[PDB]
């Protein structure tokens, strides 16, 4: 978490249009307009709420340290997927994971499974679950 | 009866395979045999029968108030000292040394009785390390002594 | 000893020497060829013990099970087999069939005297063998029938007691030739000292009367004996023999006009009409041809080794020493040749309308001057019989051509009875006798296709013997009950053969309705039929087949069920002749005619006695089994014929009946250990005690164990189950041994899925969390 705020700055300074030193509830429906698809009123009103007072930028990263909270390692993720890979072949045989989730543990929802997969690194029936925990949260490319 | 201890070394590994086959407080009645092996027994599959089980995974899932009422028998029944096998075994030595050949090995465990599974044999083998000779036999005496054993020495 | 000319009464040299054996590789497997077969075992893969024919090499497979034990190159060629350390249903063979090849012949093999038959007058018989068994014991001596009379001899002046000697086997088998030599040794032996015989060629010598009356050539064999025989041989206080009397019983009478095929009639028949005595056909009005007369010709009319010629010039002698005279000799002949003759009277089928005709008058007439009685009263009472009822008759076509076929049959064995008869009195000397030694030499049972009466008389006759052995059989074992001392007052047998015996004889029984059921003409075999049912069906124990064909009730018997067909039954109980010619005859001029017709309604009623007598007589002798049996059908010597055999064994003394199983308390261990796997005798000791065993069902004794019924089998079950279950808790055990080790990882997977299951269940949710989309919508 260090150079992640010189570059969350970085997410401070095109939504603070004005620089009004914040995140106008107008801020948003900014960048996100001239940038995206613009949040429905209440989106964006209950948006806010999600932050105790008036953000600047101490709220800004605070609001976003929470929703990181357990993250295991990024080795821990590898090294869990592996553990069923007695093969070292950093790779699984897609049906496998697919059902080992589906099935497995809790019930991967029907929804959940396909929102997943949906990018899923997958190729020839492998899996790559190395490139895919690089990506489910850490390096790679911004 | 069992031990609170004891149920412990149940509760643990319950809800653990409940956990494979989804956590939804019931265990997967085929998977019950494979269970109580889990806590150092080892029951005859008619016996494991005889308190519910199944074979395929869909039959009936088992809670836990009723999972545990089970292995309350299959606690009561039979296990093979070192003698019965030893004995046994011996109604197939002819010569005398006290050495099977291998085939039958791989037969005994699968023809009589009831075969298990080509794999598992197989298995039992690349496992426990059990060399045939030179000729092509075993010294079952040696071997059934790793079996009782476990493998966790 | 030495080797004097002992070469075949004796398992001569060492071929005993040079090589090679193992209590398991070795041993007998089953073979459509040879019986069984030598091979090795060279794998065991459970219930199939896979083999190699040690023979043409080979490699078969054999169950465990039917797998037989080999003996050791030791007891080859052993002689008393009782001594081999394996006597099974395959054991024997090797031995036996050795010893054949070898003409050995002899090997008493426990209690029995096994003799097969070797089809080749052997030179084991000469006086120095005679002699060399003089007084020997059994022991010692090679074993050989000669000793069996020896000890036959001594177990009865030193025991003050009576010997019998039965010969068993099937038919050809070789008895009616071995009764002959246990006769002759007992003549060489034990001696007393132009007309007569020497009271040795008095009995000897009375052998090719009666084989050439009773004996015939049959499909079988050559010289069958058609008729039983017991001859007992007295012995005066000086151990010396010293009276003789012959014994026959129930005689082929159906075979002196008929011969089925490669048969002959009896044995005269075929030698009267060979011209061995010239200055005598113009006596019997014979030409030879004995291919000319229907009664004789019918079947094979020239057996290959017996030269009639000789048979007949030597069955000429016999009557002479035997005690003999012109007449009586002749007299004999004439009547036997009449008979040749009664068979060629030809008869027309006359009325053309439906009556009595003669047809020539050349040929009966003769007949009429043979017998004695005129051509005339004879031709003339045999067409238009005369016997009322206290009127004429009118006999057809078949009331005469079937009338005579009963008047010479009745003679044969009117004319056999007095031949008998004068024999066993020329040999009954009024001397002193104090106890008899005893032979009996008869066919035992027999089961053919279509069963009449007399199959059930050789059967019964047959069956009652049986009783007897079995009896003295049974004694031999109240004797191994005592050497291990068990006593088994708790056992009732021996009475489920009473079954037979007795319903076949008791004053209810078949015999003794079938004697009755002809006091009256009212012979309807349909009103018998009945009769029997109506008092014998469904009560006891005795109500599909291929080439078989009419019957109509069976007889548990022992050796099987003979369906019995009592289709003419009756008429067969005794002689149908019309009476017109009986007393006609019954006046004859010759003397042998009317002594033969001089004046217990008959044939149930003489066997029923006839038979009384010999058992009620033998169970007053210490009994010598021998049992013969035939190489080969083939009936040339130096082959044996496997399956043939063993079934010869199996009936027998292979041994039983269903008396207890005893197991040495050795060999208990192996296969009964297991049943309570938690030295000797000691081991057993407890298991059964503790496997609670019903305490009726043993007795433990010194030699080792016994068990009551199929029990050893019905422990056999407690453990091919048993046994199998342990090695269920082995697998089962295997099985509970395999889960533990993935327990592991089975447990640590675990952590391992709950990891990535749950890292992108708050994956999704970050990357649906307004904020995050609006971070990463900003990633310049
Ligand atoms: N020991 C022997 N030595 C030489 N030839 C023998 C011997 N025993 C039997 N045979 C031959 O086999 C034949 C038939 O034997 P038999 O003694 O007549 O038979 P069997 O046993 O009396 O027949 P059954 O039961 O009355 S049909 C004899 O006539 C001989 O040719
Ligand atoms: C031999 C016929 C034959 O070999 N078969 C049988 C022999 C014995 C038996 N038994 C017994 O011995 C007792 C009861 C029984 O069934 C049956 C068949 C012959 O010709 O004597
Ligand atoms: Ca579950
Ligand atoms: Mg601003
Ligand atoms: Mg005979």
């Amino acid at each position: 978490p260090q150079k992640q705020i010189q570059e969350m700055k970085e997410a401070f300074s095109m939504i603070d249009v004005d620089r009004d030193g914040f995140v106008s509830k107008e801020d948003i429906k900014a960048i996100s307009e001239q940038l995206g698809r613009a949040p429905d009123d209440k989106e964006l009103t209950a948006m806010l709420k999600e932050a105790p007072g008036p953000l600047n930028f101490t709220m800004f990263l605070s609001i976003f340290s929470d929703k990181l909270s357990g993250t295991d390692s990024e080795e821990t993720i590898r090294n869990a997927f592996a553990m069923f890979d007695e093969q070292e072949t950093k790779k699984l045989n897609i049906e496998y994971i697919k059902d080992l989730l589906e099935n497995m543990g809790d019930n991967f929802n029907k929804d959940e499974m396909r929102m997943t997969f949906k990018e899923a690194p997958v190729e020839g029936g492998k899996f790559d679950y190395v490139k895919f925990t690089a990506m489910i949260k850490g390096s790679g490319e911004e | 009866k069992l031990s609170q201890d004891e149920i412990d070394d149940l509760k643990d590994v319950f809800e653990l395979f409940d956990f494979w086959d989804g956590r939804d407080g019931a265990v997967d009645a085929f998977k019950l045999g494979d269970v109580c092996r889990c806590l150092g027994i080892n029951p005859r599959n008619e016996d494991v029968f005889a308190v519910g089980g199944t074979h395929k995974m869909g039959e009936k899932s088992l809670p836990f108030e009723e999972f545990l009422p089970a292995y309350e028998g299959l606690m009561d029944c039979e296990q093979g000292t070192f003698a019965d096998y030893m004995e046994a075994f011996k109604t197939f030595d002819r010569e005398g040394q006290g050495f099977i050949s291998g085939a039958e090995l791989r037969h005994v465990l699968t023809a009589l009785g009831e075969r298990l599974s080509d794999e598992d044999v197989d298995e039992i083998i690349k496992l426990t390390d059990l060399q045939e000779d030179l000729e092509g036999n075993v010294k079952y005496e040696d071997f059934v002594k790793k079996v009782m054993a476990g493998p966790y020495p | 000893f030495s080797d004097p000319d002992f070469q075949y009464l004796a398992v001569d040299r060492k071929k005993l020497m040079k090589e090679a054996f193992d209590g398991k590789k070795n041993c007998w497997v089953p073979d459509e060829k040879e019986g069984f077969a030598s091979a090795e075992i060279q794998s065991s893969k459970g219930d199939e013990i896979t083999v190699k024919i040690v023979a043409d090499s080979s490699t078969r497979t054999v169950k465990k099970d039917d797998i037989q034990s080999m003996n050791p190159p030791k007891f080859e060629k052993l002689e008393d087999m009782a001594n081999m350390t394996y006597l099974n249903e395959a054991s024997v063979l090797y031995n036996l069939r050795s010893r054949y090849t070898s003409g050995l012949i002899y090997t008493y093999s426990g209690l029995f005297c096994i003799a097969v038959n070797p089809y080749r007058r052997l030179p084991i018989y000469t006086d120095s063998v005679i002699a060399k068994y003089r007084g020997k014991r059994k022991t010692e001596i090679p074993p050989h029938l000669f000793s069996v009379a020896d000890n036959a001899y001594q177990n009865m002046v030193t025991d003050r007691e009576n010997q019998s000697c039965l010969i068993t086997g099937e038919s050809g088998a070789g008895k009616t030739e071995n009764t002959k030599k246990v006769i002759m040794y007992l003549a060489k032996v034990a001696c007393a000292v132009k007309k007569e015989g020497s009271l040795e060629d008095q009995i000897i010598q009375a052998n090719p009367v009666l084989e050439a009356y009773g004996n015939a050539k049959t499909t079988r064999n050559n010289n069958s004996s058609r008729f039983g025989k017991f001859i007992r041989i007295h012995f005066g206080p000086t151990g010396k023999i010293a009276g003789a009397d012959i014994e026959t019983y129930l005689l082929e009478k159906s075979r002196v006009t008929y011969q089925q095929s490669a048969e002959r009639n009896y044995h005269i028949f075929y030698q009267i009409c060979s011209n061995a005595i010239p200055e005598l056909n113009d006596v019997m009005l014979v030409t030879p041809d004995s291919g000319l007369y229907s009664f004789i010709n019918q079947g094979c009319l020239t057996v290959d080794n017996i030269d009639d010629v000789e048979e007949f010039k030597l069955c000429d002698e016999a009557f002479d020493i035997l005690g003999f005279t012109k007449e009586e000799k002749q007299s004999m002949f004439k009547c036997t040749a009449s008979i040749l003759h009664m068979g060629e009277m030809k008869f027309k089928q006359r009325p053309r309308e439906e009556q009595a005709e003669s047809d020539g008058t050349a040929e009966a007439e003769k007949v009429a001057f043979l017998c004695g009685i005129n051509a005339g009263d004879l031709l003339k009472a045999l067409l238009k019989p005369k016997v009322k009822v206290g009127v004429t008759k009118g006999q057809n076509m078949n009331q005469v051509v079937n009338s005579v076929g009963a008047l010479a049959k009745s003679l044969y064995d009117r004319m056999f009875n007095w031949l008998v008869r004068r024999v066993n009195k020329t040999l009954d000397t009024k001397a002193k006798r104090n106890y008899y030694i005893g032979v009996l030499d008869i066919a035992g049972f027999e089961i053919f296709d279509f069963n009449s009466f007399e199959q059930l008389c050789i059967n019964y006759t047959n069956e009652r013997l049986q009783q007897f052995f079995n009896h003295h059989m049974f004694i031999l074992e109240q004797e191994e009950y005592k050497k291990e001392g068990i006593a088994w007052e708790f056992i009732d047998f021996g009475m489920d053969l009473q079954m037979c015996i007795d319903l076949i004889e008791k004053p209810m029984g078949i015999l003794s309705i079938l004697e009755e059921e002809c006091m009256f003409p009212k012979a309807d075999d349909k009103s018998f039929q009945d009769k029997l049912y109506q008092n014998h069906m469904g009560k006891n124990r005795m109500f599909t087949r291929p080439n078989q064909g009419p019957a109509h009730f069976e007889l548990h018997h022992y050796a099987g069920n003979v369906p019995y067909s009592i289709t003419g039954w009756l008429e067969k109980n005794k002689d149908p002749i019309n009476e017109n010619v009986v007393a006609l005859l019954g006046a004859s001029k010759e003397p042998l005619v009317a002594e033969l017709f001089k004046a217990f309604q008959t044939i149930s009623a003489v066997h029923r006695e006839s038979l009384n007598k010999l058992m009620k007589n033998l169970y007053s002798t210490h009994p010598h089994f021998v049992r013969c049996i035939i190489p080969n059908e083939l009936k040339q010597p130096g082959l044996v014929d496997a399956e043939l055999v063993l079934h010869q064994l199996q009936c027998n003394g292979v041994l039983r009946k269903g008396f207890p199983s005893r197991l040495i308390y050795s060999e208990f261990k192996q296969r009964y250990s297991i049943l309570a796997p938690n030295d000797g005798k000691t081991v057993s000791e407890k298991i059964l005690a503790g496997l609670q065993m019903d305490p009726a069902e043993y007795r433990l004794g010194t030699t080792k164990v016994f068990f009551k019924a199929g029990v050893l089998g019905n422990l056999e079950e407690m453990r091919d189950e048993r046994l199998s279950k342990i090695i269920s808790m082995f697998q089962a055990h295997i099985r509970g041994y395999l889960i533990r080790k993935a327990y592991k990882k089975l447990q640590d997977q675990r952590i391992g899925l709950s990891v990535i299951q749950r890292n992108i269940r708050k994956w999704l949710v970050l990357r649906n969390w307004q904020w995050w989309k609006l971070y990463s919508k900003v990633k310049p």
